[PDB]
């Protein structure tokens, strides 16, 4: 699987003649292949069939999610706790088993992680698979001279191959003979009109050229023959689908995020831990112990519970974007959006809807402009003058195109019209503000219809006049602007007929001129009444002759149409530009419709000009101007084919505003990584396959759902099931609100972490009894906790979002020292000064005075002393002081939560006050009650201070956190407040996380 | 990176800050901390403001009282060799460190130890728990007492041929008065004979009905001879209010061992407000595992 | 007082696990209604 040679601009034989062809490949042209031939060569190559993609077992992508970067800190805690139990089950008789259930405990928290991510992604693989819908299809082949019709999998290289209107081309063909061939080359070259396939040769570029047919192309109108030239994976869309799935796949950004945020704690904790141990030795403390010491500091400062909290709380803001039907197949690729500063998008399909519509039309000398939205949201173009009525009548009978059967339910746009482009516009224009054009065809019954030939350049009929009161007969006729005006003497004016001078020749001229500018496709309808006295009602006008006055005829308006973008396209793309984001437009069509889609949508703004629009303003060349004055550029595809690195980073480094038009898939690759060189992140929003290799490289692709592509629905990252482009926004929006509701869990679930090791410390440094037990930590880092921290995540905006620029990803990261100065710094120490406070307390009142207790923990711990003498002379059993040791445990517990109320409060908003946000978030309060009341209940139910170690306190002690929590909320409240009086000062680029 | 994040020339920076900011650091944080230390320490003031020098509030965590031994064994085993002379060391040891603070150089005088009954009595109020009236008076416990279990005669205390003792001793608790069961018809076997209202019975046995005929002659040195601790030595003032004191003492000789087998002796006191714990093997009775190999 | 002073030693902690549980369920059953008022 060569990449390089998959890289490369396709190349072929296009520039070649039909006996060249049929020379290199083998094949009569009249008679095609043989049967036993066919056969010979289906068996020597291979089935004109693409490969499968790559599958993938379940216990794979199941042993990737309990791996991966945080899960895997988890993994080496579990495993350092077991190497630390072995060591004391060797060394010493009677070892405790507190490691043993630490190790089990991450082993499960690991395990449970892994299978909630992995069930999220299976429900999305499984709405997606209810996606693909692949019905069987055979084509026509003619071999030995007869025509038959075989599957799709027999087609091989060399045989004779007919299309007809509504087939779909299954190779790549070498058109021999078309009659009148249309094919829409949308989905492989992004051309929005139907290109007409001929059998001579037109442009060096084989995309360009008409002499060949594509893979997975359909045929719109009329039939055709031809060679199969290229056969299975090695065609053109094969080779391109070969391409993206031979392609990586990425580290995105929250990954990164994540993975130096572990490179921090893990520098804390080797330091903590190797430090202690130099101090530990020059304490005279044996080796054997110093190493369970250096493992049990490091493992103690491993949060277990901030795994299971970014989890859970990703997911919650993936199941809103569910709800607007923005479905992500991954998990982390709900926040990339947010760090988007570059979107690079699709013209055909994506910003447009890929469907003819009238846009303006013209009539009483006055330009008129219809409603061109999906919905049908807009305004009228005042139905109320004849002329309309002739015009509707003209197109309505002038139009052979009808729609197709059993369409009664859908709507007037997305319903199926058998005919051209240009006539199916027309017919839904009239059908939506002209009633059902069945009944207005019927009424007129038409008698003689003259064809549109390539010549006379347009389609003329006659057809009776639905008047009770006359009887003579209509014509109408309908073609190209010019040739209609050459044929014409009168003008129906508000009704009225009136002379064609100059003056109104002249308005017409600047009409066809507005129209065509607006890169429109104009028409031209005018009809005429013939006399009934020179043209009987029994008189048969056969096409032969000239029955008709070619000139002479009555004028009523052009029709002007083009393809229009979606409803929110406009405000999606100016929303996008306010928050910052750079919307680059990537398209493989003309330049002359992508500018003016670009301008339409906002890429353009209204007033920018380019170097060629500055000459012709000028009326000097091009070469003169200097191109620092343009901001916006429309950088052609040939041109990019001959540009070296340098010159692209300097199109992205000085233009704005940049449109690419008739660019390669290739080039879109080429594009995308030009743009990530320089260090921001890439969004590309497409629907075909040639966007394939561009959202697979991008950092973040999104795909269309309806109109998309099944290579380009399967290579991206993220789905619009609905087709809605605002979705964009919402998704950018939601990406920066959880990125500041991940910083505020993170600085919640650290706080904490002090007051869970500073009781170790001392208790090795000062030798007093051990403060805070194991089983409390686990109630603490596993427990209580965890709700808080998960609401955390539902804490709304405190300034403007879609306002601020984006993120700097060099400077701005996500766990920066500001916060550790927090969390491990200040906040922390006071809950860890709180906690011993209740300890030296509940001590206290039993009997231990603070003096006593340094130096007791050689007999506090001993097993066989039953008589420990305390500050007033009481003897002490062992298990009598134990008792007490383990209420301690149970209130330093409470103080935690005491003192967790105060950091969840402060931890709520990270600038503004409380009295000014609000305490709306009901979930913050439910975690708050809950917290409390698992606390009590694992104090007061009976049998616990049997199943885990937790005795009853006593009213009065539940009362000595209370202050330092206060003192926590107003140091956080008074900080809160500096910052936002002096905006740059000391508190903020110390404090400001 | 490595090296610029470290020193710099341009900007004059070390580690990222300049000279003038690596001090305003210090200095918040160490002014924070002084705040914070202070704050810590005026709380923990006011708490010992809270508490009284002669009572300890809560005593309710030692309400039933234990029963130790003077021997300190690692697991509740006594076993030691009566030919190898380095194998019940560790225990004369102990024993001898019990005993040392009995000796009669402490006990002289008339401040602060007084001469009480040398049979039995009942107990001795000294007043209540104050400062009012000085240092008060503890009773002397005389070691000559405990007869063949002193280190005053056999200084190993029995160890040296087969014949050890154990110092049992009631755990110190203030304000306790020790009361016994009344001579009403139900009273364990054991209690029935002497029943000097005032002494506290102390009685052993063996945990199993079998050891029953390997253990012999369970041989009790008392005040008085009894079986017992006298209801005079109570109750403790506390450390701060009788410093001096002396707790009653009980010797027991297990004479006639079997030798060369495990023999598990539980001790076991009887009274009202005393009471036993299937979880603390040490309130109010204990346990021992004497073997004496030879 | 005096000699029957056994009252000195004894704690009532039934009576205060009954209480602190009935708070525990009170302070619950308040946290869900909360969290529930909204959805009906
Ligand atoms: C409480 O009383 C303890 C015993 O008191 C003795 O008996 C009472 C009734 C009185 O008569 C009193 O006057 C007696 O002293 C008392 O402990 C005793 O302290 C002395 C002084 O150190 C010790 O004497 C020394 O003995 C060693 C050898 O001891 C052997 O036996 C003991 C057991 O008894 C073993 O533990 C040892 O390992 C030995 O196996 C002698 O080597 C040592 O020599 C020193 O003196 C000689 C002159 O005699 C000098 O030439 C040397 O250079 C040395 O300076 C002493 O003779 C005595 O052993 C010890 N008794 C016990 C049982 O340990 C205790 O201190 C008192 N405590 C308080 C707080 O009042
Ligand atoms: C604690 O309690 C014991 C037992 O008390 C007895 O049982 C209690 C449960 C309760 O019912 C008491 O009312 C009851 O007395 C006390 O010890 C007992 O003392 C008596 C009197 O000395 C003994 O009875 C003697 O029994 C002898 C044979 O066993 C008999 O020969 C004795 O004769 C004496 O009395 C007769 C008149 O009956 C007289 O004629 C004789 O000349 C001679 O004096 C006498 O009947 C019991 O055996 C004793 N019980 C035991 C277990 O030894 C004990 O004194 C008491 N302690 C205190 C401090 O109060
Ligand atoms: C029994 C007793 C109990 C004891 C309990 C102890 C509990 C432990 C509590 C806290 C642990 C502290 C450990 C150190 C933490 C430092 C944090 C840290 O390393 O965070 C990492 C930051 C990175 O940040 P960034 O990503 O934003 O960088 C972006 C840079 N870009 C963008 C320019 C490229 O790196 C930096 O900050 C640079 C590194 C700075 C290192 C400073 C080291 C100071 C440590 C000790 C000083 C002691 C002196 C005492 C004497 C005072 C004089 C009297
Ligand atoms: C000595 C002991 C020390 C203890 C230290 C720890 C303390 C931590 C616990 C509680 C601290 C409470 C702090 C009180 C803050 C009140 C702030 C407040 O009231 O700001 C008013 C806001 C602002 O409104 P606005 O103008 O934006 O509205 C605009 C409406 N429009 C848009 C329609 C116009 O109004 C709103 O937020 C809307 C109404 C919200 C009402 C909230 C009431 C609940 C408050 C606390 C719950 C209790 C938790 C107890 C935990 C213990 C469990 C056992
Ligand atoms: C929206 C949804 C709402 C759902 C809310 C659900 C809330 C559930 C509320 C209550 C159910 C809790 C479990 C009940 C346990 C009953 C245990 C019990 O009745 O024990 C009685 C006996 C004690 O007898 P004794 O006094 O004679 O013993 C004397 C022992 N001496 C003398 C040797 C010291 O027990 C014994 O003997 C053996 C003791 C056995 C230990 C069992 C304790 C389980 C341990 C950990 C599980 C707790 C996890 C936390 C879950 C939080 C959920 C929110
Ligand atoms: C959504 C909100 C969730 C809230 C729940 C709170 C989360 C809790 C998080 C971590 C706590 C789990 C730690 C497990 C501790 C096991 C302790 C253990 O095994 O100790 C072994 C003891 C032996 O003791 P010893 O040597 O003194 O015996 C001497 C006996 N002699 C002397 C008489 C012979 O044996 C015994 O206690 C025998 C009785 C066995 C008791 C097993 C209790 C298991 C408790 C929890 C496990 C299930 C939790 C799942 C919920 C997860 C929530 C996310
Ligand atoms: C039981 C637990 C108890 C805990 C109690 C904690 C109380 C301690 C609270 C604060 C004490 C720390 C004060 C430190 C003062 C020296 C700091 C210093 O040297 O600062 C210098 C700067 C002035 O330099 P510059 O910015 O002009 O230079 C520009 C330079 N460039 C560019 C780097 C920005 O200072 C500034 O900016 C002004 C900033 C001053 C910092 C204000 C922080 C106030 C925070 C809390 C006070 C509230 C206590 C409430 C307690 C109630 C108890 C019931
Ligand atoms: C905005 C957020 C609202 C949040 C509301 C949360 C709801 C709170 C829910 C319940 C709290 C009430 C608890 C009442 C329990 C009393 C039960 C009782 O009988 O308990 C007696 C103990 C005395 O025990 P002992 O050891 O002496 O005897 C032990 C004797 N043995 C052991 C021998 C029996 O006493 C005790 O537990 C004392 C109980 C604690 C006293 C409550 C103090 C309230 C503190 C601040 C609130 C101030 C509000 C001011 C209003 C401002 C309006 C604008
Ligand atoms: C949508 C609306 C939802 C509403 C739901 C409402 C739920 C119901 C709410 C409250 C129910 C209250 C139940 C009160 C139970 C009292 C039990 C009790 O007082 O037992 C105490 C005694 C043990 O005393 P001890 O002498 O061994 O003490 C030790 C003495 N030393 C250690 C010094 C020797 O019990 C014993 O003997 C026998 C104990 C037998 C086992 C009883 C099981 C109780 C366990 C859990 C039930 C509590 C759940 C409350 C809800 C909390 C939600 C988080
Ligand atoms: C101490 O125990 C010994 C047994 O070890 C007792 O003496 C034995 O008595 C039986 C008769 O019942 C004789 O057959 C044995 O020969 C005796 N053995 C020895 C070593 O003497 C002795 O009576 C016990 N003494 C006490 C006071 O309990
Ligand atoms: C138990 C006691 C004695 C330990 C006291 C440790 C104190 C002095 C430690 C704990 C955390 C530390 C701070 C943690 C974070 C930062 C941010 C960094 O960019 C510079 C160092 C600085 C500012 C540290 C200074 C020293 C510091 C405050
Ligand atoms: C608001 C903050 C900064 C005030 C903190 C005040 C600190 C420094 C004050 C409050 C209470 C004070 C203590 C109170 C009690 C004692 C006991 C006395 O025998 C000597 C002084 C000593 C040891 C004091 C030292 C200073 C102290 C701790
Ligand atoms: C919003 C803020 C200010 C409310 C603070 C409420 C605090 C003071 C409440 C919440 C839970 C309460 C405790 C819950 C449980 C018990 C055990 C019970 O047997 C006596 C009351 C006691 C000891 C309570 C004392 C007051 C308490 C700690
Ligand atoms: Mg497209
Ligand atoms: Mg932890
Ligand atoms: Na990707």
């Amino acid at each position: 699987d060569l990449d390089e040679l998959k890289k490369e601009v396709s190349m072929d034989d296009h520039k070649l003649s039909l006996d060249e062809l049929h020379n290199k490949y083998g094949t009569d042209l009249t008679r095609g292949l043989t049967n036993a031939r066919a056969k010979e060569i289906l068996a020597r190559d291979g089935p004109n069939s693409l490969t499968p993609p790559p599958t993938t077992p379940e216990w794979i992508k199941f042993c990737r999610q309990l791996f991966g970067g945080f899960s895997i800190l988890l993994w080496i805690g579990a495993i350092l706790c077991f190497l630390a139990y072995g060591i004391q089950a060797a060394t010493e008789d009677e070892p405790a088993n507190d490691n043993l259930y630490l190790g089990v405990v991450l082993s499960t928290v690991v395990i449970v992680t892994g299978c909630f991510s992995y069930y999220q992604e299976a429900k999305s693989s499984r709405i997606m698979d209810s996606f693909k819908n692949m019905v069987p299809q055979q084509a026509l082949v003619i071999r030995d001279g007869e025509k038959s019709t075989i599957n799709a999998e027999f087609v091989v290289a060399g045989d004779l191959v007919e299309v007809k209107g509504g087939d779909r081309i299954p190779a790549d063909l070498r058109i021999i003979s078309a009659h009148g061939c249309k094919v829409d080359n949308s989905s492989l070259t992004g051309e929005s009109e139907p290109q007409t396939r001929s059998p001579e040769f037109s442009s060096e570029n084989p995309l360009e050229t008409r002499n060949i047919a594509f893979f997975s192309t359909n045929c719109v109108e009329g039939t055709a023959r031809g060679v199969v030239v290229y056969t299975g994976d090695r065609t053109v869309m094969g080779r391109i689908a070969t391409l993206a799935s031979g392609l990586e796949v990425g580290r995105t950004p929250i990954a990164i995020e994540i993975e130096h945020f572990i490179h921090i704690i893990t520098g804390v904790a080797v330091f903590l831990g190797v430090s202690f141990f130099i101090l530990s030795l020059i304490l005279g403390y044996s080796w054997l112990e110093a190493v369970i010491f250096l493992i049990g500091i490091i493992v103690a400062n491993v949060p277990e519970g901030l795994l299971a909290t970014v989890t859970v709380c990703l997911t919650l803001t993936a199941k809103r974007m569910a709800r607007k039907n923005c479905l992500v197949k991954n998990l982390e690729a709900v926040e990339t959006l947010g760090s988007t500063s570059t979107i690079c998008s699709d013209k055909t399909g994506t910003l447009t809807q890929n469907r003819m519509t009238v846009a303006h039309m013209w009539f009483d000398n006055q330009i008129h402009e219809a409603d061109t939205t999906e919905n049908q949201s807009g305004a009228a173009f005042d139905k109320t003058s004849a002329t309309w009525s002739a015009l509707s009548r003209i197109a309505a009978l002038c139009n052979r195109a009808v729609f197709q059967a059993g369409q009664d339910n859908v709507p007037i746009l997305k319903r199926s019209v058998a005919g051209d482009a240009s006539e199916s516009a027309l017919l839904k224009c009239i059908e939506l503000c002209c009633g059902s054009v069945q009944g207005m065809r019927d009424r007129n019954p038409k008698i003689v219809e003259i064809p549109f030939n390539s010549t006379n350049k347009y389609q003329l009929s006659i057809h009776e006049n639905e008047k009770s009161s006359e009887s003579r007969y209509l014509l109408v006729m309908k073609g190209a602007p010019e040739r209609i005006l050459d044929r014409c003497s009168t003008i129906l004016l508000n009704g009225a007929e009136e002379p064609l001078k100059e003056d109104m020749k002249e308005a017409f001229q600047n009409a066809y001129l507005e129209l065509g500018g607006l890169g429109e496709r104009v028409l031209g309808f005018c009809h005429f009444a013939l006399p009934e006295d020179k043209y009987n009602e029994g008189y048969p006008f056969d096409a032969d002759e000239p029955n008709f006055p070619t000139t002479d005829l009555c004028f009523v308006g052009l029709m002007a149409m083009i393809d229009p973008p979606r409803a929110a396209v406009p405000d999606a793309v100016g929303k996008c530009r306010s928050a910052g984001i750079k919307v680059i437009m990537v398209t493989g069509d003309h330049p002359i419709t992508a500018k003016a889609i670009a301008k339409g949508v906002g890429i353009i703004s209204e007033g920018n000009e380019t170097i060629e629009d500055i000459a012709a303003r000028l009326n000097i060349p091009i070469g003169q101007v200097n191109p620092r004055d343009a901001k916006a550029c429309v950088v052609h595809g040939s041109d990019l084919k001959d540009l070296s690195t340098e010159v692209l980073d300097d199109i992205l480094h000085y233009h704005t505003e940049i449109v690419f038009a008739r660019t390669s898939p290739q080039q879109k690759l080429i594009i995308v990584e030009g743009c990530q060189r320089q260090g921001a992140i890439v969004a590309v929003t497409g629907d075909g396959v040639n966007d394939s290799p561009a959202l697979k490289k991008a950092d973040i692709g999104v795909a269309m759902g309806i109109s998309g592509s099944d290579v380009s629905k399967q290579a991206a990252d993220m789905i619009l099931l609905d087709d809605n482009f605002a979705s964009i926004v919402t998704g950018v929006e939601e990406g920066r609100l959880i990125f500041d509701n991940l910083k505020k869990s993170i600085a919640y679930t650290l706080t904490s972490n002090i007051p869970e090791i500073t009781p170790f410390l001392v208790f090795i440094i000062g030798n007093v009894p051990l403060p805070l037990g194991t089983v409390t930590i686990l109630c603490i880092d596993l427990g209580t906790d965890m709700v808080p921290a998960i609401s955390l995540a539902y804490e709304q905006a405190e300034s403007d979002i879609m306002k601020r620029q984006p993120r700097n990803p060099k400077t701005d990261k996500l766990v920066n020292e500001r916060l550790i100065s927090m969390a491990y710094g200040q906040i922390g120490m006071i809950q860890a000064l709180g906690g011993f406070f209740s300890y030296f307390v509940i001590l206290a009142e039993n009997g231990f005075l603070p003096m006593d207790l340094i130096g007791k923990r050689v007999r506090w711990d001993d097993r066989w002393i039953s008589d420990v003498e305390d500050s007033f002379g009481q003897q002490w059993t062992y298990e009598q002081r134990k008792i007490v040791e383990f209420t301690c445990h149970t209130s330093f517990f409470i103080s935690i939560v005491v003192v967790q109320w105060a950091d969840l409060i402060i931890c709520k908003t990270r600038r503004n006050s409380i009295f000014q946000q609000g305490m709306k978030n009901k979930i913050l309060i439910f975690g708050l009650f809950e917290e409390t009341a698992l606390a009590a209940f694992l104090s007061y139910c009976p049998g616990t201070d049997v199943a885990l170690r937790m005795y009853p306190l006593k009213p009065s002690w539940w009362f000595c956190a209370f202050p330092y929590s206060l003192i926590i909320f107003l140091y956080d409240e008074m900080r809160r407040f500096i910052i936002r009086r002096s905006p740059g000062g000391w508190v903020e680029q110390e404090t400001y996380y | 990176g490595w090296k610029k994040f470290l020193w710099d020339s341009e900007k004059k920076e070390f580690l990222g800050r300049t000279g003038s900011s690596w001090f305003k650091i210090f200095l918040f944080y160490l002014i924070f901390y002084g705040c914070l230390a202070g704050i810590f320490i005026g709380t923990i003031q006011v708490l010992l403001l809270t508490l009284s020098d002669f009572e300890p509030k809560y005593q309710d965590r030692v309400a039933p009282p234990g029963l130790s031994h003077a021997p300190y064994a690692i697991k509740t085993e006594i076993s030691f060799s009566i030919s190898n002379p380095k194998s019940y060391e560790s225990f004369v040891k102990s024993m001898h460190k019990l005993m040392d603070l009995y000796n009669e150089s402490s006990q002289a005088g008339n401040s602060p130890f007084e001469d009480c009954s040398d049979t039995p009595a009942d107990y001795i109020k000294r007043g209540d728990l104050d400062d009012s009236q000085g240092q008060k008076k503890a009773c002397r416990f005389s070691r000559m007492w405990l007869k063949n279990c002193s280190g005053l005669d056999d200084t190993t205390y029995g160890y040296a041929e087969g014949k050890p003792c154990v110092v049992a001793k009631l755990n110190r608790i203030i304000g306790f008065y020790p009361k016994p069961l009344k001579n009403t018809t139900d009273l364990p076997e054991e209690l029935q004979a002497n029943y000097n209202q005032y002494v506290l019975p102390l009685r052993c046995a063996a945990k199993r009905e079998e050891d029953r005929e390997k253990i012999g002659s369970i041989e009790y040195f008392g005040l008085g001879g009894y079986a017992g601790f006298p209801l005079q030595y109570y109750p403790y003032y506390g450390k701060r209010l009788q410093k001096k004191y002396l707790q009653p003492l009980l010797a027991i000789q297990f004479t006639n061992l079997t030798q060369n087998m495990e023999l598990r002796i539980e001790c076991k006191v009887y009274g009202e407000n005393i009471d036993y714990s299937e979880k603390d093997r040490f309130r109010g009775r204990f346990e021992v595992k004497i073997e004496v190999k030879s | 007082e005096g000699p029957d002073n056994d009252e000195r030693f004894t704690y009532d902690y039934y009576r205060l696990r009954v209480v602190g549980l009935i708070v525990a369920a009170v302070l619950c059953v308040i946290g869900i209604i909360i969290l529930l008022a909204g959805k009906c």
